[PDB]
């Protein structure tokens, strides 16, 4: 057939809820070996209903967001304050690898659909994220670290850290807002 | 550090069947430090996109809303 | 070898269309795409058909005699029954 | 999957900290390393405990009630007893 | 032996008339793995006789040209206008991937030698070229459009297009100069 | 032309506990057109370097002078 | 067990004598997937004790030279001069691919460490030393010049050369100074 | 391992010379060649043989006499008994 | 844009025995975006060039007209 074409059903699901869902399009250079140029960049859809917020997470690329739809709040966290965004149709954005962000979806009529672009470096290819939240799908990447090492870090008793931190609190990444 | 909009600018190409945006690296400096180009095709149902090609740019299109009837040529 | 890949896209649906290629597409219905370039800078459109920027028009007349099957003056007039460019219609 | 890589170096050992991955390391005795970082252009750290830095920190109140299971007041709270930064002890 | 060093028999034919010919070096990191650096490169031969032109066409790669011998007329071709360029024995010139161009040999008497030295990007040593014209080698590209297609984009009825750009005329890409 | 020392400068976190020397790419033209990064960390026994990461950077980790307890989190 | 870590037992000897010694650290991308973007980079460690010096010899890459211990005279030979740098603990240099140099480590008490980043580039990963010198290791590259070539270029008698250049001197790349 | 790649190339065939390898050819007829180099940037040529841009002999007195077995003196002298530089003989 | 020739520029190297022309990315435009060196080699019979090598570029050597007697070495 094609090997330049690409169906919706070449998407994986990452994560999907009754809120919303991200979807993955497989590597250009999976079952063909004429798109070795476009080896290193990934495209994702990033689909959620209104009033959901996608969690607290950075990912080892640097992302074009694209909104194909609707309109969002996209918060980039810097470690010296934080930086809103009030995300419009047509809207495109690049988040620096690396820098915490949730997005959310305000509008209570109208769902949101985002395109990211990702364009890959630490290991061509390959996108992951990090949430800093813990849940079904996996628990916040704190909670790996050593007892002792949580105890010092943050100078406090393990279960507390246990108690504000590290425990399930939602069931997935994408959340309804309050 | 702001975003931007597809349609901030004028179209290349803006007809009387259809209209193409397009926001390239010289123009924009977050997509100059990605090499990327963006642009954005809008349609009225019958047109035709004349047969041409780019020359260095290799792009990655994404049907957002419609159905289109793409032909490709290449050469194995 | 020559190859045609064709093929109508739907939402959500993708095609890479690599450089050099030609390319076109028809609307069945009112249309809104996106495109991610890559490896764009100093990247540059050629059409082969339509009155603006049509290549297959700058050919001088004393070569195109010899690249084509025609007769000099036989495709510079073919390649100006279309006064519209980049964008035309589809009705026979 | 989530995975953790523990291990005490000495003298002469290496490990390499792929960028993003969270880490974290205790002196066993007084410690002196080296580190060739690469593709180093705009780099910056970002801290998940400690005063300074600290990005937890700057999560808002609102959405760090959704984020972790803790009550808005609480993980804000946590995340100030300790007020040294970059640098802790290791005494339970 | 050795991997460094390539013979003229390394050279394959693209083609090969009684007019010219063009030759392909094959790719320098095929037989041995010392020259991985190598890979994007690639360098071909233009060999043509007098009153000949080479047809038009476009590559995918950028190209050094290098006039070995001989004198040469390379016309490049823009979207809004033409480039004439009187090439002359030592004189280089890149010629920018996709630019439609098309090489003369004016001089009666002596025969001309081409250096192009390809830098390819799409698809990493590999080189194609895209001839607007059809022959016994293979058939404009244009006449791969489908029936419907063409008709619209020319704006012409299909057996006059057929006519006056798809049908073969020349027997290969190096023709005499009338 | 002339080399380097990697204590020449401030360190870009000095604590009580220890202390982190950086060179980075936009602060020397040799380490620019290597696009790589040198850091010379030192603690005190007992101390603890909590817990970060880098953003676009992948630090080579060389223990000169003692044993160090390293933690590292990844997602596989 | 653990892809990132490095041990010092996975760097292998290039060369050790009673006088000192190379190591060069195995491939990052050799046993795990996971370190692709660090394949053109090798890490090498030089050891040697009071008042000795590695003979002359240039590498094929770029060497980003770091002083973990001790003091040492690095001279930077050039086609119109050389350059002499005394290099102190913690001093960092970067030997340009090419640039033919020769370490010496000047204290009579401590040894000296030193740690060399090499960035690859002819051939991606490896990393090669010519030196001038002949030893039971290798003999000088000039020696593999076939024997009218040598007589040319030096235009002098060939067992003059084999006499002055050629011969095997000293035993190791590392001498003791006198 | 140490290795000599030697041939005589003829009209049309081609040698590629890798950075840093040591290289050098005599002309069996007159020659006139061409030399596409890749990785050319801050690129430069360094002389084994021959009065100028010799690097042998910038290698000071002292280090020499331990590089080479020859006697001090004997590299220095034998390494300018060619006042020519760059291009030479071939007649023993 | 226009073109240039080989022999625009006096030879690096014009001995008595050959000449060598050469033409760097750091003096022309075209070759700078490609990171591409050109250099146009011309010797007498019986001439010799002397053992060198380059630092960073890998040549590729055309013979075009004439025979050649090279000596190249390597380390594997």
């Amino acid at each position: 057939n094609n090997p330049y074409l690409f169906r919706s059903n070449k998407f994986l699901t990452l994560f999907k809820n009754q809120h919303g869902s991200l979807r993955l399009l497989q590597r250009f250079n999976e079952d063909t070996e004429k798109l070795e140029n476009l080896r290193d960049y990934r495209v994702l859809e990033y689909c959620s209903k209104p009033n959901t917020l996608l969690l607290p997470h950075h990912s080892d690329s640097d992302l074009l967001v694209l909104v194909l739809e609707g309109q969002a709040i996209l918060v980039l966290v810097n470690p010296d304050g934080r930086d809103t965004y009030k995300l419009d149709q047509g809207d495109a954005i690049k988040i620096q690898a690396g820098t915490p962000f949730y997005l959310i979806n305000p509008d209570n009529n109208q769902n949101l659909r985002i395109l990211k672009f990702a364009i890959t470096f630490r290991r061509p290819g390959t996108v992951e994220d990090f949430f800093l939240s813990s849940t079904k799908r996996l628990p916040s990447y704190l909670s790996a670290f050593s007892k002792n090492f949580l105890e010092a870090s943050y100078d406090s008793p393990y279960d507390e850290i246990e108690q504000t931190l590290l425990q399930e609190e939602q069931e997935g990444v994408i959340v309804k807002m309050p | 550090d702001k975003p931007f909009n597809l349609r901030s600018r004028d179209p290349i190409y803006s007809n009387n069947y259809g209209k193409l945006y397009e926001i390239t690296p010289e123009k924009n400096s977050q997509l100059r430090d990605l090499d990327i180009l963006l642009n954005c095709l809008q349609m009225n149902e019958g047109a035709l996109f004349v047969p041409h090609y780019n020359s260095r740019a290799t792009v990655i299109l994404v049907a957002n809303e419609g159905r289109a009837e793409v032909e490709l040529v290449g050469l194995e | 070898q020559l190859r045609r890949y064709a093929a109508t896209l739907s939402e959500g649906d993708i095609i890479v269309i690599p450089s050099s290629f030609p390319v076109a597409l028809k609307a069945a219905s009112d249309l809104n795409m996106v495109g991610i370039g890559v490896n764009a800078e100093n990247n540059e459109r050629n059409f082969l058909a339509g009155h603006k920027e049509n290549v297959i028009r700058q050919i001088p007349r004393q070569v195109s005699d010899l690249t084509f099957p025609g007769s000099g003056e036989e495709v510079e007039e073919l390649l100006e029954n279309q006064k519209e460019s980049y964008f035309v219609d589809g009705q026979p």
